DNA sequence: CGATGCTC
RNA sequence: AGAGC
């Protein structure tokens, strides 16, 4: 009765934009990014990218609620470094090891029998 | 009584309750549907007029929407129906109907209401689903449960209603009860579970999860804490995470048993500045106790401050405790080989010991001290030795159970159970009684046809030597059985006979209230007392203090 | 010596020494008169009533006995220098603080006392489980409590279930 | 699977439900409290079969 | 008559909760039916929270009749009386 | 319900990917709180799963009658015949993340009834609506629209707060009131109300 | 039983003592009994006290008792609301129950009484004896759907 | 052939009855510590010997596994509730006009069984499922 | 500064009351015959067995938000292999000359007795412990 | 439906608590909560 | 090659046991997830109902209709209604399949997922087929019918994500372990005696060494070596589950790099 | 009322496993068990599912129309 | 002359 | 009446 469409968690709905970019007020260099229609697939991931880049000072996510999709993912950079920039190559990085997997599974799954 | 003292009302709704980790503690989950059907009069002013005109034009099927806009006339605009609902052009002075809104006070309300305190206002937060969803810290002065509950919204109908509500009967407000003169609200469940365990010397954590327990509050600074640890890595204590939960300027002492300012057992408690020195943080610090951090933040910080204290301590124990995780298995009621071996053998000297006192009976050697009968005295030594028995079955398993035993934790958590509960469930359940006797002859000299006739021995007179992880006897269940019937019988009584007590205490002191004079009189204006409670003092902002004047030696009192 | 009393002198103290930064260290900068006299006009000071007149002057003197009590053994000269170790600063705003403190603890002309009074007895009195006391196991021990009790109570009882006396 | 014993009247599926009564002609004795003048008290409830 | 001069006037000089409640709920009322505002506003729009501001500044043009048990009363204007809370 | 006196409502529901998983990749239908264990001593319910999970990988019915042999150590035997930790625990790990959770789950199947009366059959709201002929107060019933009971216990606890405005506006407002004209002589509602 | 007693070197010290527990009541008659110490004498019979040693004993013992069964329960309610209870069984002179029969009598309004117990017949001797209702009451102002004089309502507000 | 005999409470004053079999009377001359504890013997005069003590319970206890190993309050509550679960009333469901029916989908025979369910016909009639349930702390809802 | 407080300690007991990561470490200085410690040490990362020989240092230095070590070109007062950091809580004198000072690092206590402390070891949010070998 | 078709009432000195004597023949657990219980039992 | 490594264990038509050695849990937990929630899949969406004379209801069958597995080979070449330029549905963005059965012998009639027929015009891609793995070829029993019963009815098979509905998953059960001898220390085993004893060993232990009794504990360590199971349910063969998350994780990672352009 | 298509769990399909399961049951003289394995339920979720299940259809096809 | 609150 | 905390 009072149950949102199960498409509202994959879809964004009009005036919704994927991310949204907040800057941050109480540390310099830091910015506080929503993404909409995400969870902890792309959460995780994404901050778990970002530790691995040293300029990268603070990386973390939270789903401030299960019954919606967005989530929060704040970051702060060293000066000089934008943090768009840092989520930027923490995606490129995530697409390069994604794109060796699929290569490496492929060559593998080839040599199989049955 | 069914009319005037109390009718049925217009602005009211109903529903199962759910808890929500994520609301705060002030908060009231709205099912979208009951907020489209509830509305509040706003009337047109300049500073509303743009949101209104969106809001009608929103309609009552759209949640930001209303239903019904009022003229200068005082007629009604069916904004569901109407031909002109989709053309109406707002004037001052006019009201609308406008649908509950986020932030809006409403009257929480669960039935019996007992307190003060069984009607709070809370926040509106406009949320899916078809239940009412509460903060956790809420259950108890409602005294609600989720196992099928259901609670009572009201919706203030006037702008000086609606400060009613928020200025006197709002949550955060209603925190420290004057009733007993502590707080009404506390961490309870998986929160006061996750905290002590969080809050362990051996509970450590990495950068990764610190950042994100970090961020979870939202109240934090932004300044990550210097780690405890700066050796081959940096590692960060629970206690150091838990204290960005808590203020600044936040002090808090205590000492347990052996709790010696270098706390070896790491008892008691001790917070400066809002940090946590030592000490493992349990029911006695986050709980709705007496001298706790919960009394201590709301008298020095405010009740806002308080209120948002739930949400920052529940937000990280909740989110370090998903990612750690907590169960209770069949293993937790399992009691070492060695151990049972004792609490059998315990249980047997106990039934020797009564053989003994019957034999003595029996060749008339026992003698009753003065007031009671030989059988009276008899009766009270037997009950004696089995009550000692599980008693001391009880703690002998309590003492086996390790650190890592899930019932154990929850105990000394406080966030369930109690040794009984240990006792009962792993070592023995122990004697039955109805009207406070052990289990009676219903037939004739006989508690079951299966027993000979003037049998007084434990097992014939219902007493349950196995627990319930050993299983119960045909006996022993029918005679635990009668014990139980008796609990329900009384349950039904209480509930019943308390509730006329209740409307009788209501009903002879509704009328007496404290004076311009600060004399507490009633509606004839004769004096009750001179002064409230003898001191003219407010119970809420009262506290236990030690006159250290009172006691100690005379050498001591003169150093 | 545990009391509920009105303002926690403990708290105020331990915040005086944390914001004026406190060092057991360095000597204080009080006197005897300061520490004495401070104390005793900060006594004259606490309002409950507010007349000027013998008998409200009384009333007033009375409320205030026990709260004097307290302040005056948590605020003695001794206590003040070799335990506290305030000074004049953090000494003056923990007087200031207590006089304030006080005159928020008071109760407003207004409150519904009377069924504060009933709902605080009642809710305890709804949470009670089993007439059958924790007596029970001896039988000179056995007195009607609880529910059963505080209904005999509260009727005014003429035959009570256990009537008794108890001689020193 | 239906295991009967239940009436159907005006369609309506009605159970007779079983009513505990206390047997007649048994002759018990009741001692009587302690402002009665009498002392104990022999009852039979003679019912006719 | 009855009443009670502003000399002699034994009262709390602090507002009473129950006092800053209707005083509030009052005063929201009238911003909430178009009457003038003695405040500068700020971004606010809220009846309650203008009322808040109008008690913090002091521009709360009312007065509380505190009855006495005897029929007796004190007239105490929002602008002498302490808002500590 | 559990078969147990363990009565309990929907809180959230989660997809497969949120829940928690065991190495096998089995996951929970349900997730109950270790916190109704305790104090219920519904040790029962326990047993009953252990036995349910041996019952399940055995392909046999696990004999739950009352009065038998049948032990926890005897279950705990077969379980772990069956190549898991005798007492019922699985090692399990956090949806969200993949990382192992610190404790071990107490996991296996259980017998849960569903009940009657949901949500959607309880679901009450009213914002104005049908008046009785007599009283002309708000109606009794979801049914047919009716006004929730703000009881004298109610009106106890907005005195208590001293709401009195809120307190006039439930008895009125909302509910009843009604404009009658009254004589300043005898003070009856005998006055005729030749209203215009 | 246990008892708390000053050492002559001033610290509180557990003194154990010899205390007569009875079944039955005489108080009048038990304390003029030599050897027993007639200021300490005790009875759960709060009537009783109430009768040989007055209505303020009567409070005290009756304060004593309400106490007791919160106590029993482990349960703590502030001493002010009990205090409250108990001096309104006590300020007519006498124990005033808290049932139809204490109450209900008093000399409080004719609606306001009538909202309790005894309904009808609560009307019906006001109007036998003409009661003139003060509308000062809470269940009154109920009644009659206007502001009460509870907190918010206690005072008028004026321009 | 008179091997078993009809008992009323009034009789049941005259009789000693055995509550297992052989269990009850065999002879007399190590054990298992997780089985629960006996009394043995000591009345030893029988007329009578119970047909299975579990057949003390009722309809709805009978439903309950394990309720030896239970406080008893909790079989109490239980044995209310079994009555307000759904599953199959009856075969002809599809058939009868009655004023609201439950039905489950996919009714299951429980995995934990009670051999008094055989004569309550309960494994052909089910009124529950068999759900793989995790005893955890996860998100705290 | 700079240091504070320097020292190489004796260790008399190794306890691990009822923990796995932890263990209270009692000692005594090797030069002064009455200067005495009492800390719990991480034991995971840096374990202590009976009869060791321990450098204990105590520092102010080598502020702010945390930033993460970063490799980069940095360096701090660490030559050591075990280090953290801490805040006072208690300056109790114990007879006439002997004065004990405690600190707790997140929980990890510390009690330092002598009497040398003197115009060291003050008042303070900071501090840091240094242990080495 | 079997429960319903095996019930007992019992209108209007200790009704309402399991008797020794309901071995075998009355249900020991089978009973309404509140108002009823004890008085509505079950074979 | 790179990056992560793959080493399969076992392979089959249904199964893919494989180490996944080199990568972050976060992206082996991300990948887990996906191949669970995020493949898109074919599956019955709409029911038309013309006749139904069976002892089940509408809703009943249709729910069952939805669980039959179809073929999701060249689900790409096939649109999302909701991108589709039609009127409803069509032939670019769905497959439409229809159901006739009637009980004609005495004797029980059986309805399979084998009996389902495309009507739509597939325009040569692998879809819609009713995957049957059945030894005898019939595959999934939708209902059963009596010597006159009859059933009749039209689905609409839908392009989707088992996020919106557990139907469109490709996927059964992922196996998922790493560190089988706990040497990380990212669990505490519960014991009564002995943790070792208590604990049944991993089949993935022969795959690792053991942590070796004296040794220090390895705090730097982290999880780069994961044991999974990824099994099919047949709408898509099990190396396509993987590849397939593999791309729909990258896709969903590149929409949010475009996503930053956009601004 | 028919085996359910795929385990509520995982969602293996089991709805082709019946007839298959009752065959190894009757005909193969095996045991559950031994069967279930046979149809590769490895899993307790996807046994309970077939071994649980309860073929009330067959009751239902027995009323005449 | 009382007799828990709520609900279809 | 019948039922849920
Ligand atoms: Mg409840
Ligand atoms: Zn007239
Ligand atoms: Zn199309
Ligand atoms: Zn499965």
């Amino acid at each position: 009765m009072n149950a949102p469409d199960r498409f509202e968690l994959f879809l964004l709905g009009e005036g919704e934009s994927k991310l949204k970019i907040d800057p941050d007020t109480k540390a310099p260099n830091a910015v506080v990014i929503t993404f909409e229609k995400e969870d902890h697939t792309l959460g995780n991931l994404i901050r778990a990218e970002l530790l691995n880049d040293r300029k990268v000072l603070f990386a973390a996510y939270k789903v401030e609620h299960p019954f919606f999709a967005r989530f929060k993912l704040r970051i702060q950079t060293t000066e000089g470094y934008d943090p768009k920039d840092a989520l930027k190559n923490a995606c490129n990085s995530i697409i390069n090891k994604l794109g060796a997997l699929k290569t490496n599974f492929e060559t593998e799954w080839n040599l199989q029998t049955l | 009584r069914g009319n005037l003292m109390g009718k049925r009302v217009d602005f009211s709704a109903r529903t199962v309750i759910s808890g929500d980790p994520n609301l705060e503690l002030d908060q009231v989950g709205v099912p979208k549907s009951i907020a489209k059907t509830l509305t509040y009069p706003e009337v047109v002013t300049p500073y509303n007029i743009d949101r209104l005109t969106q809001l009608v034009r929103n309609g009552p099927n759209e949640h930001p929407g209303a239903k019904y806009v009022i003229r200068d006339s005082g007629d009604r605009i069916d904004l569901r129906y109407s031909k002109r609902a989709g053309d109406i052009q707002l004037q001052y002075g006019w009201k609308v109907e406008r649908h509950i809104m986020d932030n809006d006070p409403v009257l929480f309300n669960r039935q019996p209401s007992l307190h003060k305190m069984s009607m709070m206002a809370h926040r509106v937060k406009v949320i899916p689903y078809s239940t009412f969803r509460l903060n956790l810290s809420v259950t108890s002065p409602y005294n609600a449960d989720f196992d099928g509950d259901e609670m009572n919204l009201h919706v203030p109908q006037s702008e000086e209603t609606r400060a009613e509500l928020s200025q006197l009967c709002a949550v955060p407000l209603q925190i420290v009860s004057p009733q007993s003169n502590k707080p009404c609200m506390g961490i309870v469940q998986d929160t006061l579970c996750g905290i002590r365990k969080l809050t362990l010397r051996d509970t450590f954590i990495e950068l990764d999860q610190v950042l994100n327990m970090l961020y979870w509050v939202p109240d934090w600074d932004g300044v990550i804490p210097t780690p405890a640890i700066i050796k081959p890595k940096p590692l960060w204590s629970g206690k150091q995470i838990l204290s960005v939960a808590i203020p600044n300027g936040i002090h808090l002492q205590r000492f347990d048993e052996g709790t010696t300012l270098l706390s070896p057992k790491d008892n008691g408690m001790l917070i400066i500045d809002g940090q946590i020195i030592f000490g493992v943080v349990e029911k006695k610090t986050v709980g709705s106790s007496n001298g706790g951090l919960i009394h201590v933040v709301t008298r020095e910080k405010g009740p806002q401050v308080c209120a948002k204290l739930f949400g920052n301590i529940q937000k990280v124990v909740n989110f370090w405790l998903l990612h750690n995780g907590f169960s209770t298995g069949i293993g937790d009621t399992i009691a070492d080989g060695p151990t049972m071996r004792e609490i059998t053998e315990t249980i047997a000297e106990a039934k020797k010991k009564v053989l003994d006192v019957t034999k003595e009976a029996q060749a008339n050697l026992l003698t009753a001290k003065h007031g009671m009968t030989l059988r009276e005295s008899f009766e009270d030594n037997v009950v004696r030795f089995l009550n000692e028995a599980r008693d001391k079955a009880g703690r002998l398993a309590e003492v086996n159970l390790k650190d890592l035993n899930n019932v154990k934790q929850m105990v000394m958590a406080g966030s369930k159970g109690s040794f009984i509960n240990i006792a009962q469930m792993s070592a023995c359940v122990g004697q039955q009684s109805v009207e406070g006797k052990r289990i009676a002859f219903g037939f004739v000299d006989r508690t079951l046809p299966h027993f000979s006739k003037d049998d007084y021995s434990p097992e014939s007179k219902g007493f349950v030597e196995n627990s319930y992880l050993r299983g119960l006897t045909p006996q022993e269940f029918f005679f635990h059985a009668m014990g139980g019937r008796e609990g329900l019988i009384d349950t039904a009584v209480k509930t019943a006979e308390t509730g006329y007590i209740q409307r009788r205490l209501v009903k002879a002191l509704e009328d007496i209230m404290v004076h311009y004079d600060n004399t507490t009189r009633n509606s004839l204006g004769n004096v009750i007392q001179f002064i409230y409670g003898e001191d003219g003092m407010d119970a809420a902002h009262i506290e236990k203090q030690s006159l250290d004047t009172i006691g100690g030696s005379d050498a001591a009192f003169e150093k | 010596a545990n009391w509920p009393l009105p303002v926690n002198i403990r708290r105020i103290i331990q915040n005086a020494q944390q914001t004026f930064h406190i060092d057991h260290t360095k000597p204080s900068d009080l006197t005897i008169k300061d520490i004495v006299l401070g104390v005793k006009d900060l006594q004259e000071n606490l309002l409950v009533l507010r007349g000027k007149n013998e008998i409200i002057q009384n009333a007033q003197r009375d409320a205030v006995t026990l709260f004097c009590c307290l302040l005056r053994s948590r605020l003695a000269t001794r206590r003040v220098l070799q335990e506290y170790r305030l000074t004049k600063q953090a000494f003056d705003w923990v007087l200031s603080n207590i006089e304030a403190q006080f005159l928020r603890s008071v109760v407003h002309p207004g409150e519904m006392v009377g069924v504060l009074a009933a709902q605080s007895i009642g809710e305890p009195a709804t949470q009670m489980t089993l007439n059958t006391f924790h007596f029970a196991g001896v039988a000179s021990k056995k007195v009607t409590s609880g529910v059963p009790r505080l209904k005999e109570i509260l009727n005014v009882a003429k035959n009570m279930k256990t009537p008794s006396l108890t001689v020193y | 699977f239906d295991m009967g014993g239940y009436f159907i009247i005006n369609g309506s599926e009605k159970v007779l439900i079983a009513q505990e009564r206390s047997a007649g002609n048994i002759v018990q004795v009741f001692k009587k409290a302690a402002p009665s003048p009498i002392s104990h008290v022999a009852e039979i409830r003679s019912a006719l079969e | 008559e009855k009443a009670i001069p502003k000399d002699q006037r034994a009262t709390t000089p602090y507002m009473t909760k129950y006092e800053r409640a209707r005083i509030l709920g009052t005063r929201a009322l009238q911003i909430s039916m178009n009457a003038p505002v003695f405040v500068d506003l700020e971004g606010e729009t809220d009846p309650l929270r203008i009322a808040m501001k109008e008690l913090a500044e002091k521009k709360i043009p009312l007065v509380i009749r505190r009855y006495l048990p005897d029929g007796s009363f004190e007239d105490w204007s929002v602008e002498e009386l302490i808002v500590d809370l | 319900a559990s078969r147990h006196g363990q009565k309990g409502t929907i809180g959230i529901t989660y997809r497969r990917e949120d829940m928690p998983f065991t190495a096998e990749g089995i996951v929970p239908d349900l997730i109950i709180n270790p916190h109704a264990i305790p104090s219920r001593m519904t040790v029962a319910h326990l047993i009953e799963c252990l036995l349910s999970k041996v019952a399940a990988l055995s392909g046999n019915e696990g004999d739950a009658s009352p009065f038998t042999d049948i032990t926890v150590e005897g279950i705990s035997k077969l379980l772990r015949e069956h190549g898991y930790q005798s007492r019922g625990f699985e090692v399990m790990y956090n949806g969200h993340t993949g990382k192992k959770l610190m404790a071990q789950i107490f996991f296996g199947p259980t017998y849960y009834q569903r009940l009657r009366h949901m949500v959607d059959d309880k679901i009450h709201a009213r914002a104005r609506g049908p008046m009785q002929v007599l009283t002309r107060q708000p109606v009794e019933g979801r049914s047919r629209d009716g006004g929730l009971r703000f009881g004298e216990m109610e009106r106890d606890c907005m005195i208590a707060h001293g709401a009195a405005s809120f307190l006039k506006e439930r008895l009125m407002e909302a509910s009843d009131a009604f404009r009658v004209h009254i004589c300043g002589i005898c003070g009856l509602m005998t006055v005729i109300a030749k209203l215009n | 039983y246990d008892r708390k007693v000053p050492s002559p070197t001033g610290e509180y010290v557990k003194e154990p003592e010899w205390v007569l527990e009875t079944d039955g009541v005489n108080l009048s008659e038990v304390m003029t009994v030599p050897g027993i110490d007639p200021t300490r004498i005790y009875t759960n019979s709060f009537i009783d006290i109430m009768e040989v040693l007055g209505i303020e004993a009567g409070r005290a013992a009756l304060y004593k008792e309400v106490y007791n069964v919160i106590a029993s329960d482990g349960s703590y309610v502030n001493y002010r609301h009990m205090a409250l209870l108990v001096d309104v069984m006590t300020t007519q002179g006498g124990l005033t129950s808290v049932t139809r029969h204490g109450f209900n009598r008093s000399n409080t309004g004719a609606l306001m009484r009538c909202s309790f117990e005894e309904t009808v017949e609560i009307l019906f001797e006001a109007g036998a004896s003409a009661e003139l209702d003060d509308c000062r009451g809470v269940s009154e102002n109920v009644i009659l759907g206007q502001m009460a004089p509870i907190g918010t309502g206690a005072f008028d507000v004026m321009i | 052939e008179g091997l078993v005999e009809y008992i009323d409470a009034e009789e049941e004053e005259s009789i000693l009855i055995a509550m297992q079999p052989e269990d009850l009377e065999p002879a007399e001359a190590d054990v298992d510590p997780a089985k629960r504890i006996r009394v043995s013997h000591h009345a030893t005069t029988f007329t009578h010997c119970e047909i299975h003590p579990s057949m003390i319970l009722g309809v709805a206890a009978s439903i309950i596994p394990f309720p030896d190993h239970n406080q008893s309050p909790r079989n109490t509550y239980q044995s209310a509730m079994g009555k307000q679960a759904m599953g199959v009333f009856l075969t002809n469901y599809n058939v009868r006009m009655d004023t609201m029916a439950n039905i489950l989908y996919y009714p299951q025979k429980p995995l934990g069984t009670t051999r008094a369910m055989e004569y309550l016909k309960f494994r052909e009639l089910p009124a529950g499922q068999n759900a793989i349930v995790a005893i955890a702390c996860y998100s705290g809802y | 500064s700079n240091t504070l407080f320097d020292d190489i300690f004796q260790v008399s007991e190794v306890d691990p009351g009822r923990y796995n990561k932890v263990c209270r470490i009692e000692a005594a200085s090797t030069t002064q015959d009455q200067c005495k410690l009492t800390l719990d040490i991480n034991v995971e990362l840096f374990p202590v067995a009976a009869q060791d020989s321990l450098t204990v240092t105590i520092a102010s230095s080598l502020t702010r938000s945390w930033r993460p070590p970063q490799a980069g070109d940095r360096s701090l007062a660490d030559d050591y292999d075990y280090v953290m950091y801490g805040t006072a809580y208690k300056f109790e004198e114990v007879s006439k000359d002997l004065i004990a000072v405690y600190y707790s690092f997140g929980g990890l206590l510390m009690r330092l007795e002598g009497n040398y402390r003197n115009l060291n070891n003050l008042k303070q949010e900071n501090a840091y412990l240094l242990i080495r070998r | 439906t079997l429960s319903h078709l095996r019930r007992t009432n019992t209108p209007i000195a200790k009704p309402r608590q399991l008797h020794n004597t309901h071995w075998g023949l009355v249900c020991p657990a089978e009973t309404p909560e509140g108002q009823a219980c004890g008085l509505v039992k079950n074979l | 090659e790179e990056g992560p490594q793959v080493k399969i264990r076992e392979a089959s038509k249904d199964n893919v046991d494989f180490i996944l050695s080199n990568v972050d849990l976060a992206m082996a937990n991300s990948l887990r997830r996906v191949m669970i929630a995020e493949i898109p899949t074919l599956a019955i969406d709409s029911v038309e109902v013309e006749t139904n004379t069976t002892v089940l209801a509408d809703e009943f069958i249709a729910h069952r209709l939805g669980l039959i597995p179809l073929q999701s080979m060249d689900i790409e070449q096939l649109e999302y209604s909701r991108d589709c330029f039609c009127e409803d549905h069509c032939d670019k963005c769905s497959v439409v399949l229809t159901l006739q059965a009637f009980g004609e012998s005495e004797s029980t009639t059986n309805v399979y997922s084998k009996d389902l027929v495309i009507v739509s015009n597939l325009m040569g891609r692998n879809i819609g087929h009713p995957i049957i793995q059945d030894k005898e070829g019939n595959g999934v029993l939708i209902c059963k019918l009596r010597k006159g019963q009859e059933l009749k009815l039209t689905c609409v098979a839908k392009k989707g994500i088992a996020k919106e509905h557990a139907k469109w998953g490709p996927a059964a059960a992922i196996e998922f372990e790493y560190d089988p001898w706990n040497k990380l220390k990212h669990t505490d085993y519960w014991y009564e005696q002995d943790s070792a004893k208590e604990w049944p060993q991993s089949k993935n232990c022969e795959y690792e060494d053991p942590p070796n009794e004296g040794d220090p504990f390895d705090y730097k360590a982290q999880a780069d070596t994961f044991y999974m199971n990824v099994e099919s349910v047949g709408s898509i063969p099990v190396d396509q589950v993987v590849v397939r998350g593999i791309d729909t994780l990258q896709k969903k990672v590149a929409s949010i790099l475009l996503a930053l352009t956009q601004m | 009322m028919i085996v359910p298509v795929r385990c509520f769990s995982c969602g293996k399909v089991v709805g082709d496993k019946w007839e298959s399961y009752l065959n190894l049951l009757q005909e193969d003289e095996l045991d559950e068990g031994t069967a279930l394995s046979r149809l590769g339920l490895k899993r307790y979720c996807c046994r309970r599912m077939i071994l649980t299940h309860v073929d009330l259809i067959e009751k239902f096809l027995r009323y005449n129309p």
